[PDB]
C-alpha cells in the first residue's frame, strides 16, 4: 500500500536533515554557544578582529562587559 | 548525409539523415523471417493452425478466424451458429488486447509510460479468458475450421459481463493522460498525414483508410460469422494524421464493448463444431463406443480431412488491417500453398512516404501509428 | 571541527541520493498500480546498497579507441561539481556563508556541461556525439532563462547572498509576488537536470543514444550519483527561493525541519511529473524556450526593475 | 452507420477564447493529468506475493506432460503413434515391440521439449488419455540436454502428478 | 582557506571511487568488447559525424545572450542610486535590444530546426 | 579467522548484490516478448525483486533472449552480447530460443541460441506463463547465490 | 476514528503471528505480514491460508517450510515446493482444499 512508501522518505528525509543540524551544532560548539559571526563587509571584519584583541586570549567569540571597564 | 543505422520485433532503419530532418527511410526486414509459408506445405490443415496464433501474436483469435474462414470455405461447409457468436465475442475480446498494446506501447516509444502498466492489468484479465477456454494464455488455437475445440466453460460469460462492465472507466482514465495532453497533441497533430488516394494505392487498409476519411470496414461491408446481427459505427477520422487514427482506436475499443454486451445477450445454444465427423472430430464419449466415431478421429488425426481443390483469398477486419490468406489446394490434406497477406507488410512499405520532411522523433511515431507486429511482416 | 562538518555534508548527501533511487522506483510503482522494490530488505531499504556494490564490482569497459584521460575526467568533474554546490546553502546556516553565493551556484552549474561534453568526445562513437552535441545545446539555452529569472526574484532580495532570502521572505512567500516566474523557473530546472518530459538523451531510447551510453559499472555510478545530487540541489533551491522558511536563531532545528519538508515535496514532484507526461521533441522544447519561456521572461525582467520603484519597495543593499 | 471522431469547430466567441489563453497559459489540461496519477497512487496495487501467491489457472491448463497409468498400474499407452501423426513441431519420437507378456507397447517415447509448442493436440488425439499436460509450469532447467524427455522422465511426472491430473481430467472430461 | 579545504575534499574523494571503480573489479578485455556499441551491427562508414551549421548557430546565440546577461547582473545594485531615472532607462534599454536581438533571430529563420 | 572465514563471508556479499540487483537487457524477438512485458506489468512487477525494467547493453547484467532467433538476426545478437560487462548471464525464453521450437526445420531459423552464445538459465514453454518467466529469473538468482568465486581463488 | 481503527489493525498483527518474533520472521521470509484463516497444513510443513476479503489473486498463499528433503529452506524457498494436492487450491483450479 502507499504507507509502505514512507519508509524510504523517512531515510532520505533523516539524511537530508543532518547537515543542517550538524552545521547549526558545529558553529556553537566552536563559537561559545552562540550563532557564528558572519562579516560580509569590512567594518564588520574590522570590528571581529577588535574583539580578537579585546578578549585577551585569540578568541573574537569571548565578549567583554561593563566589568572590563573601571 | 549522415547514414546511421537505428535497429537492435527487431527492425533495421537505414535512415538518411540532413540534421534533423529524416530525407529517406530504408526499412530492412527479415530479421523474423521464419519460412511459415513453406512450413504449411508439410503440415496438414490442423497442423497449420497453430501457425496462424503466431503471425500477429497480439491478436492471436483474429488470425485463428481467417484461416478457418478460408478453409470453411473450401471445405463448402458452415460452423453452426453458436460457434460462430462465440467467434464474434472473441474476435472483440482481441481487438481490445490489440488496441491496448497498440496504443500505450504508441505512448511508451514517446515517454509516457504509465498508461502502458493501468492498461496491462486489463490484458491480464483478458489472458484469463483466454486460459480458461482453451488452456493457453496466448496461443489458443481455439478456432478451427468447423467452429470452435470445445464449449464455454460454466461461469465464463459471467465473468466477461463483470469485466467489461468496467471496461469504459479505464478507457477513459486513458484519455484524460493523453487526449487533451498538449504534449501528446504536438506529437502526433500534422504527423503522417496520408491522402486518400495514396492511401488506397498504398494498399493501406483498416485504420490507415479510415483516419483519412474512407469510409470502409469489412465487418460491415463483407460480414463474415455473424456481424450482421450486432450494430455498431466505424469511427472515421478528417485530418488524416496520427492523431486522428490514435482517436480512431479509441473510439473503435468503445465499439468493442458495444458488441460485446450484444455477443453476451444473444448468445444461443447448441453445438459448437460441425455435425459432419468427416471434418470436425467426434465428441470423446462417442469414440470410445462407437465404430464409425473411433474410425474417423482415426483419421482425422493422422490423415486430416481432404479439402476439395481450389483457391481462395479470405480477408477479416483484424485489428491492424484487412488480414488475409491466399490458400491454394490441391485435393490432398496438406495444403499446396498458403499465402499470407499481413496488413503490417504494406503500411511498413509506406513509411519512407509518410516521413518525408519530418523530423527522426516523428519516424517512431509514424511506425507506432502504423500499430506494426513483425511476426506478419516477415512471416 | 570544520573538517567534521565538510563530512558531515557530503556523507549524508550520497545517503540522501542512494535513497531517492527506492523512493522514485516506489513513488513510480504504486502510480502505475504496483509496488517496487519490497524484497531486498524490508520495503526495499537495502536496494540502494545492493545496486551501489552491484556496479562497483563489475567490469568498468573502456573503448580501446577511447581518449582514456578524457573518458575518466567527466565522471570526475561531474560529482566534484554536484557536491560543490551545496556548501553555500543556508539550512539555516551554510558551511560556506557567501556574500556572493547566489552567483556561485549560477557558475559552477554551468561548469555541469563539460562533463557532458567530455564524455561523448571521448567515446568515439558518433552514436554518443550526438547526444552530447543535443544534450549540450539543451542546457546552455535552458541557463538563459535560470540566470535571468533568478536576477528578477534578487530585484525584491537586495542582493546575491542566499541567507537574505530568508529575511525577504520573513513576512510571506516569494510564489505569491513571483508565481509567474516561479512556474517557468520549475520547468527550467527540469530541462537542465535531463529530467522528463525533457529527458531526450539520458533515455530517450527514440533511435537516440544518451551520452554517456559507453558507460558501465562504477563510472556510470559516478555519473548516476552527480545527476540525481542534483535533483535534490535544484528542489532545495526552490524552496529557499520561492518557499522561504521562518528562522528562529534559538530554534534552528525547527528551520531545518519544515525546510527538508519542502524540500522532498518539491523532489517528489521531479518523479510525480515524470509519470504523467510524455517527452518533448527536440525542436519542441528549444521552441519552448525560444519562443514562450525568453519572450515571457524579458517581460518580466522588465517588469521587476521598474516595480520597486514605481511603489517605493527597493529592498536594502546589505 | 459511422462517426466522426475529430471533426469539431472551436467557438469563437471572447469567452471561450480567454478560456483557452487561461488553458495555454495556466497549463489547466497538465495540472488535471496529474490528479489521475496522484488517485492511482492512493488505490491498492494489484501485485501479487510470487513465490507466496500463485496467479489463477483453470483445468485445461497445458503445462508440462505426463504419460498416465490405469488404476492396476498398467500403462495406458498402448503405441498406437497417434500423438507422434498430428504434433504439428514433431516433437514426439516412438518405438515398440510386443511386451515379454505379449502385450502392445513402447519401447521409446520421447518428447523434445524445446520443439514442442505446448500446443495440446496430442492429448486430443490420444485415445486412451494416456498422453497429456498436467498443471506443472515451473519446471525451467540450466542445460538444454535435461529437456529432451525420455519415457523414463514421462513416466515419473505422471507418477508424481496424478494426484493433480485426474482431478483436472474430471472436472474437463464432459466438455470434450 | 576553509573554501580550498571544500573544493579539495569534494574533488580528491570523486578521484577516490574513481581508482576504486577501475582497480577493485575483475577484467577481461578482448576485440568484440572495447568496441563502439553502434546497435549490434557494423560501422556503416569510416567518417566523422557531418558539422551541421544550426548547432552552431544555437550555440553562438547563448553565448551572445550570455554576454548581455554579464550586464544585466549589477542590477540589483545598481537601484540603490541617486539617478533612479537615468538608471531605470539604461536597465530597460538593455533589456529591449535584448528583446530586439531575439526579434531578429526570429524572423530570420534562426530558430528554426527544418533544413 | 582462518581466512577461509573471511572469504567466505565476501563470497555471501558479492553473491547477494549481483543477484539482488539484476538489470536484465531483454531481446524481444517474437511472441515470448509478450509474455516479457506482462512480467514488468503490475501483476508480477519485476521491479520489486530488484530487477529493472529495461537497460542498455553497457549496463545491462542479464541477457533475455526471447523470441526466434534467425540467420539474418545471429550476428547482431553476437555482437550485443560481446559488448556486455561481466559478470555476464543469459536466459533462454520459450521453445523458439531453447530448440528451434515450432521453426527447427526451417532454412532461415537458428536451432536454438545456444549455438550462438553460453545460456545459463533454459525456460521451456510457447510462450511460458509470465509466472514461468519469473519463476525462471528467480532460479538464476539461486544459481548466482551458490557461486564460489573467491573460495576458489584462496585455494590456488 | 477510522483512522484509528487502521493503527489496531497494525498492531493486532504483530500478535497474529505470535508476537514481535514471528512478526519479523513472516516479514523476512514471505515480505508479507499479513494474517488470515489457517486452512490445512502438509506433511512437508508447509501451511496454507486463505483471506477472502482479498482481492482475486492474493487471498491464498502459503508460507513454506523451513525443511524439506534435507535441504535448508529457511531463505531458498520455492514454488516447485507445493505438493501436487495442494497445487490445485493454490492456483484457484479449485475450490475445494
Ligand atoms: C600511463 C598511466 O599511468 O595511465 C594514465 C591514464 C590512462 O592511460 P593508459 O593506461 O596509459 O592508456 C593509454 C591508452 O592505451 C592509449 O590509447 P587511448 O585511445 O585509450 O587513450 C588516449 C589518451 C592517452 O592518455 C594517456 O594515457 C596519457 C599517458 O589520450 C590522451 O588523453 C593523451 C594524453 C593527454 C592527457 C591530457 C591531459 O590516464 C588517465 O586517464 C588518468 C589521468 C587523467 C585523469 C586526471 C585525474 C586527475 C585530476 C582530477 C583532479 C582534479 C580535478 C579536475 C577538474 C577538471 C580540471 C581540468
Ligand atoms: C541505463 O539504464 C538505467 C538508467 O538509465 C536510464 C537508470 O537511470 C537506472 C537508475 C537506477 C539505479 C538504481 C542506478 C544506480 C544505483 C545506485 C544505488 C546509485 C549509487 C549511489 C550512491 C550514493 C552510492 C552509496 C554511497 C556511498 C557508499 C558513499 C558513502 C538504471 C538502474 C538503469 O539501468
Ligand atoms: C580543484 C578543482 C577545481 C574545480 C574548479 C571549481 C572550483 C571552484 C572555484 C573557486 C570558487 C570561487 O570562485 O569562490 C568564490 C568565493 C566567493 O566568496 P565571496 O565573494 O562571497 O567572499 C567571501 C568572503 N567575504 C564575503 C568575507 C568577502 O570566494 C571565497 O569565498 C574565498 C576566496 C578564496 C578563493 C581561493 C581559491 C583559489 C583556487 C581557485 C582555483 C582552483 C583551480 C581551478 C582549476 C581549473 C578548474 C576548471
Ligand atoms: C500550501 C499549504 C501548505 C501548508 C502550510 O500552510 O504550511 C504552513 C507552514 C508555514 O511555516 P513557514 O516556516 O514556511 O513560515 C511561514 C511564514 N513565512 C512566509 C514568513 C515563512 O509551513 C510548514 O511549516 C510546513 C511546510 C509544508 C507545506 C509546504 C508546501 C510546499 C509543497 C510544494 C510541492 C507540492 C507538491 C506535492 C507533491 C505531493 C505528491 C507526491
Ligand atoms: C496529498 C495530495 C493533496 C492534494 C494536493 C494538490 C494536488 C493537485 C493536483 C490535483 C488537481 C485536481 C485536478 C483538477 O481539478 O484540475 C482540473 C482544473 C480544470 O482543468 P480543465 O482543463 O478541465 O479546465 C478547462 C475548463 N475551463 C475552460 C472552464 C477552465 O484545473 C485547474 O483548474 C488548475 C488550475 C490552477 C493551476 C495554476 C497554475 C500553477 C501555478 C502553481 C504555482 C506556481
Ligand atoms: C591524480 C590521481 C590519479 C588519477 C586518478 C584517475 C585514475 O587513476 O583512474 C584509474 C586509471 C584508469 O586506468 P585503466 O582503467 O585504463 O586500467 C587500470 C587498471 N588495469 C590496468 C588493471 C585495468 O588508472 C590508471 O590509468 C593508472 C593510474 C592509477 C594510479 C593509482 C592506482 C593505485 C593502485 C591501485
Ligand atoms: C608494481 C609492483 C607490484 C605491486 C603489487 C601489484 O601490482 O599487485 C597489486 C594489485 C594488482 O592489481 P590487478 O590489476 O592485478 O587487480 C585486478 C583486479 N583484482 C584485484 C580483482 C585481481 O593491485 C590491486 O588492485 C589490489 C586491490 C586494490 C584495488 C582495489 C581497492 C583499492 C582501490
Ligand atoms: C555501497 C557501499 C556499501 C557499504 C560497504 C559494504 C558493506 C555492505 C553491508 C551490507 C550487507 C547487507 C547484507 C544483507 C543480507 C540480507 O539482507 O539477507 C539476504 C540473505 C537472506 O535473504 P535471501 O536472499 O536468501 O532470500 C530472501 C527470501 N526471499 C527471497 C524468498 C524473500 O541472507 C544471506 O543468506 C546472504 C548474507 C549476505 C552476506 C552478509 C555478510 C556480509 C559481511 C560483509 C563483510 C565486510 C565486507 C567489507
Ligand atoms: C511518519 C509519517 C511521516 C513520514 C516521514 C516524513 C518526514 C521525514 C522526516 C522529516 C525531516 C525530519 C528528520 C527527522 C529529524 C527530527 C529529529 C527531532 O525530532 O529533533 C531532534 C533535535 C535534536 O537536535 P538538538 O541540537 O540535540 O536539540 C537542541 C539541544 N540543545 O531536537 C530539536 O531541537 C528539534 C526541535
Ligand atoms: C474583457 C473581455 C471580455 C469582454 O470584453 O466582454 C465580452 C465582450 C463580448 O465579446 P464577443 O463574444 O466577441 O461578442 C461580440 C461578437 N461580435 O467582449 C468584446 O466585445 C470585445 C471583443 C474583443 C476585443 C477585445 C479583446 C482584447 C483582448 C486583448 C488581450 C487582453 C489581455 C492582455 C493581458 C493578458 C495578461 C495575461
Ligand atoms: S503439445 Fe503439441 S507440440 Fe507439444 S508434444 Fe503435444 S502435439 Fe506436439
Ligand atoms: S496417442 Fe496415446 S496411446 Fe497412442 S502412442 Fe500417443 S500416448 Fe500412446
Ligand atoms: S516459443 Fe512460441 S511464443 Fe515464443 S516466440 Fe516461439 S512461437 Fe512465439
Amino acid at each position: 500500500m502507499w504507507f509502505e512508501v514512507l519508509p524510504g522518505i523517512a531515510v532520505m528525509g533523516v539524511c537530508l536533515f543532518i547537515p543542517g543540524m550538524a552545521t547549526a551544532r558545529i558553529h556553537r560548539f566552536s563559537n561559545g554557544g552562540k550563532e557564528k559571526r558572519v562579516a560580509h563587509y569590512p567594518y564588520q571584519w574590522y570590528l571581529m578582529e577588535r574583539d580578537r584583541r579585546v578578549s585577551g586570549v585569540n578568541r573574537s567569540y569571548v565578549s567583554k562587559g561593563l566589568e572590563n571597564i573601571d | 548525409n549522415l547514414t546511421l543505422n537505428f535497429g537492435p520485433g527487431v527492425l533495421r532503419l537505414v535512415m538518411e539523415l540532413s540534421g534533423e530532418m529524416v530525407r529517406k527511410c530504408d526499412p530492412h526486414i527479415g530479421l523474423l523471417h521464419r519460412g511459415t509459408e513453406k512450413l504449411i506445405e508439410y503440415k496438414t490443415y490442423l497442423q497449420a493452425l497453430p501457425y496462424f496464433d503466431r503471425l500477429d501474436y497480439v491478436s492471436m483469435m483474429c488470425n485463428e478466424q481467417a484461416y478457418s474462414l478460408a478453409v470453411e470455405k473450401l471445405l463448402n461447409i458452415r460452423p453452426p451458429p453458436r460457434a460462430q457468436w462465440i467467434r464474434v465475442l472473441f474476435g472483440e475480446i482481441t481487438r481490445l488486447l490489440n488496441h491496448i498494446m497498440a496504443v500505450t506501447t504508441h505512448a511508451l516509444d514517446i515517454g509516457a509510460m504509465t498508461p502502458f502498466f493501468w492498461m496491462f492489468e486489463e490484458r491480464e484479465k483478458m489472458f484469463e479468458f483466454y486460459e480458461r477456454v482453451s488452456g493457453a494464455r496466448m496461443h489458443a488455437a481455439y478456432v478451427r475450421p468447423g467452429g470452435v475445440h470445445q464449449d464455454l466453460p460454466l461461469g465464463l460469460m459471467d465473468d466477461i459481463y463483470e469485466f467489461s462492465k468496467n471496461f469504459s472507466l479505464r478507457i477513459d482514465e486513458l484519455e484524460e493522460m493523453l487526449t487533451n495532453n498538449r504534449i501528446w497533441r504536438n506529437r502526433t497533430v500534422d504527423i503522417g498525414i496520408v491522402t486518400a488516394e495514396d492511401a488506397l494505392n498504398y494498399g493501406f487498409s483498416g485504420v490507415m483508410l479510415r483516419g483519412s476519411g474512407i469510409q470502409w470496414d469489412l465487418r460491415k461491408t463483407q460480414p463474415y460469422d455473424v456481424y450482421d446481427q450486432v450494430e455498431f459505427d466505424v469511427p472515421i477520422g478528417s485530418r488524416g494524421d496520427c492523431y486522428d487514427r490514435y482517436l480512431c482506436r479509441v473510439e473503435e475499443m468503445r465499439q468493442s464493448i458495444r458488441i460485446i454486451s450484444q455477443c453476451l445477450n444473444k448468445m444461443p445454444p447448441g453445438e459448437i463444431k460441425v455435425d459432419d465427423a468427416k471434418v470436425s472430430p467426434p465428441k470423446r464419449a462417442e469414440m470410445k463406443t462407437s465404430m464409425e466415431s473411433l474410425i474417423h478421429h482415426f483419421k482425422l488425426y493422422t490423415e486430416g480431412y481432404q479439402v476439395p481443390p481450389g483457391a481462395t483469398y479470405t480477408a477479416i477486419e483484424a485489428p491492424k488491417g484487412e488480414f488475409g490468406v491466399y490458400l491454394v489446394s490441391d485435393g490432398s490434406s496438406r495444403p499446396y500453398r498458403c499465402k499470407i497477406k499481413a496488413p503490417g507488410f504494406a503500411h511498413l512499405a509506406g513509411l519512407d512516404k509518410m516521413s518525408k520532411g519530418h523530423m527522426l522523433a516523428d519516424v517512431v511515431a509514424i511506425i507506432g501509428t502504423q500499430d506494426i507486429v513483425f511476426g506478419e511482416v516477415d512471416r | 571541527m570544520f573538517m567534521i562538518n565538510i563530512l558531515m555534508l557530503i556523507i549524508p548527501i550520497l545517503l540522501a541520493v542512494a535513497f531517492l533511487t527506492l523512493v522514485e522506483r516506489k513513488v513510480l510503482g504504486y502510480m502505475q498500480l504496483r509496488k517496487g522494490p519490497n524484497v531486498v530488505g524490508p520495503y526495499g531499504l537495502l536496494q540502494p546498497i545492493a545496486d551501489a556494490i552491484k556496479l562497483f564490482i563489475k567490469e568498468p569497459l573502456r573503448p580501446a579507441t577511447s581518449s582514456a584521460s578524457m573518458f575518466i575526467l567527466a565522471p570526475i568533474m561531474a560529482l566534484g561539481l554536484a557536491l560543490t554546490m551545496w556548501i553555500p546553502l543556508p539550512m539555516p546556516y551554510p558551511l560556506i556563508n557567501m556574500n556572493l553565493g547566489v552567483l556561485f551556484m549560477l557558475a559552477m552549474s554551468s561548469l555541469a556541461v563539460y562533463s557532458i561534453l567530455w564524455s561523448g568526445w571521448a567515446s568515439n562513437s558518433k552514436y554518443a556525439l550526438i547526444g552530447a552535441l543535443r544534450a549540450v545545446a539543451q542546457t546552455i539555452s535552458y541557463e538563459v532563462t535560470l540566470a535571468i529569472i533568478l536576477l528578477s526574484v534578487l530585484l525584491m532580495s537586495g542582493s546575491f547572498t542566499l541567507s537574505t532570502l530568508i529575511t525577504t521572505q520573513e513576512q510571506m512567500w516569494l510564489i505569491l509576488p513571483a508565481w509567474p516566474l516561479a512556474m517557468m523557473w520549475f520547468i527550467s530546472t527540469l530541462a537542465e537536470t535531463n529530467r522528463a518530459p525533457f529527458d531526450l538523451t539520458e533515455g530517450e531510447s527514440e533511435l537516440v543514444s544518451g551520452f554517456n551510453v559507453e558507460y558501465a559499472a562504477g563510472p556510470f555510478a559516478l555519473f548516476f550519483m552527480a545527476e540525481y545530487a542534483n535533483i535534490i540541489m535544484m528542489n532545495i533551491f526552490t524552496a529557499i527561493l520561492f518557499l522561504g522558511t521562518s528562522h528562529n536563531p534559538h530554534m534552528p532545528e525547527l528551520y531545518t525541519i519544515n525546510f527538508t519538508i519542502k524540500s522532498l515535496l518539491l523532489t517528489m514532484s521531479f518523479l510525480w511529473i515524470r509519470a504523467s507526461y510524455p517527452r518533448f521533441r527536440y525542436d519542441q522544447l528549444m521552441h519552448l524556450l525560444w519562443k514562450n519561456f525568453l519572450p515571457l521572461t524579458l517581460a518580466l525582467c522588465m517588469w521587476h526593475v521598474s516595480l520597486p520603484i514605481l511603489t517605493s519597495g527597493i529592498p536594502p543593499q546589505t | 452507420t459511422y462517426k466522426y471522431v475529430n471533426l469539431r469547430e472551436p467557438s469563437m466567441d471572447m469567452k471561450s477564447v480567454t478560456d483557452r489563453a487561461a488553458q495555454t497559459l495556466l497549463w489547466t489540461e497538465l495540472i488535471r493529468g496529474l490528479g489521475m496519477t496522484l488517485s492511482y497512487l492512493f488505490r491498492e496495487p494489484a501485485t501479487i506475493n510470487y513465490p507466496f501467491e500463485k496467479g489463477p489457472l483453470s483445468p485445461r491448463f497445458r503445462g508440462e506432460h505426463a504419460l498416465r497409468r490405469y488404476p492396476s498400474g498398467e500403462e495406458r499407452c498402448i503405441a498406437c503413434k497417434l500423438c507422434e501423426a498430428v504434433c504439428p513441431a514433431q516433437a514426439i519420437t516412438i518405438e515398440a515391440e510386443p511386451r515379454a507378456d505379449g502385450s502392445r507397447r513402447t519401447t521409446r517415447y520421447d518428447i523434445d521439449m524445446t520443439k514442442c509448442i505446448y500446443c495440446g493436440f496430442c492429448q486430443e488425439a490420444c485415445p486412451v488419455d494416456a498422453i497429456v499436460e498436467g498443471p506443472n509450469f515451473e519446471f525451467s532447467t540450466e542445460t538444454h540436454e535435461e529437456l529432451l524427455y525420455n519415457k523414463e522422465k514421462l513416466l515419473n511426472n505422471g507418477d508424481k502428478w496424478e494426484a493433480e491430473i485426474a482431478a483436472n481430467i474430471q472436472a474437463d472430461y464432459l466438455y470434450r | 582557506m576553509n573554501l580550498m579545504l571544500a573544493l579539495l575534499t569534494n574533488f580528491t574523494l570523486a578521484t577516490l571511487l574513481v581508482i576504486i571503480a577501475f582497480w577493485l573489479p575483475q577484467l577481461n578485455v578482448y576485440s568484440e568488447k572495447t568496441s563502439p556499441y553502434e546497435c549490434g551491427f557494423d560501422p556503416m562508414g569510416s567518417a566523422r559525424l557531418p558539422f551541421s551549421m544550426k548547432f552552431f548557430l544555437v550555440a553562438i546565440t547563448f553565448l551572445l545572450f550570455d554576454l548581455e546577461i554579464a550586464l544585466l547582473l549589477p542590477l540589483p545594485w545598481a537601484s540603490q542610486t541617486a539617478n533612479l531615472n537615468t538608471m531605470l532607462t539604461m536597465a530597460l534599454f538593455l533589456i529591449i535590444l535584448l528583446a530586439v536581438s531575439l526579434a531578429y533571430e526570429w524572423t530570420q529563420k534562426g530558430l528554426e530546426w527544418t533544413e | 579467522s582462518r581466512g577461509e572465514y573471511v572469504v567466505a563471508k565476501l563470497d555471501d556479499l558479492i553473491n547477494w548484490a549481483r543477484r539482488s540487483s539484476l538489470w536484465p537487457m531483454t531481446f524481444g524477438l517474437a511472441c515470448c516478448a509478450v509474455e516479457m512485458m506482462h512480467m514488468a506489468a503490475p501483476r508480477y512487477d519485476m521491479d520489486r525483486f530488484g530487477v529493472v525494467f529495461r537497460a542498455s547493453p553497457r549496463q545491462s547484467d542479464v541477457m533475455i533472449v526471447a523470441g526466434t532467433l534467425t540467420n539474418k538476426m545471429a550476428p547482431a545478437l553476437r555482437k550485443v552480447y560481446d559488448q556486455m560487462p561481466e559478470p555476464r548471464y543469459v536466459v533462454s525464453m520459450g521453445s523458439c530460443a531453447n530448440g528451434g521450437g515450432y521453426y527447427h526445420y526451417s532454412y532461415s531459423v537458428v536451432r536454438g541460441c545456444d549455438r550462438i552464445v553460453p545460456v545459463d538459465i533454459y525456460v521451456p514453454g510457447c510462450p511460458p506463463t509470465a509466472e514461468a518467466l519469473l519463476y525462471g529469473i528467480l532460479q538464476l538468482q539461486k544459481k548466482i547465490k551458490r557461486e564460489k568465486r573467491l573460495r576458489i581463488w584462496y585455494r590456488r | 476514528m477510522e483512522l484509528l481503527q487502521v493503527l489496531k489493525r497494525g498492531l493486532q498483527q504483530v500478535s497474529g503471528h505470535g508476537g514481535l518474533r514471528g512478526y519479523l520472521r513472516v516479514l523476512f521470509r514471505a515480505n508479507d505480514v499479513r494474517v488470515g484463516t489457517l486452512v490445512g497444513e502438509d506433511k512437508y510443513g508447509n501451511k496454507y491460508y486463505e483471506d477472502n476479503k482479498q482481492f482475486f489473486g492474493r487471498h491464498r498463499w502459503v508460507i513454506y517450510t523451513t525443511e524439506m528433503n534435507g535441504k535448508n529452506t529457511f531463505w531458498d524457498v520455492d514454488g516447485s515446493m507445493v505438493p501436487p494436492e495442494w497445487h490445485r487450491w493454490l492456483h484457484c483450479m479449485t475450490d475445494d482444499p
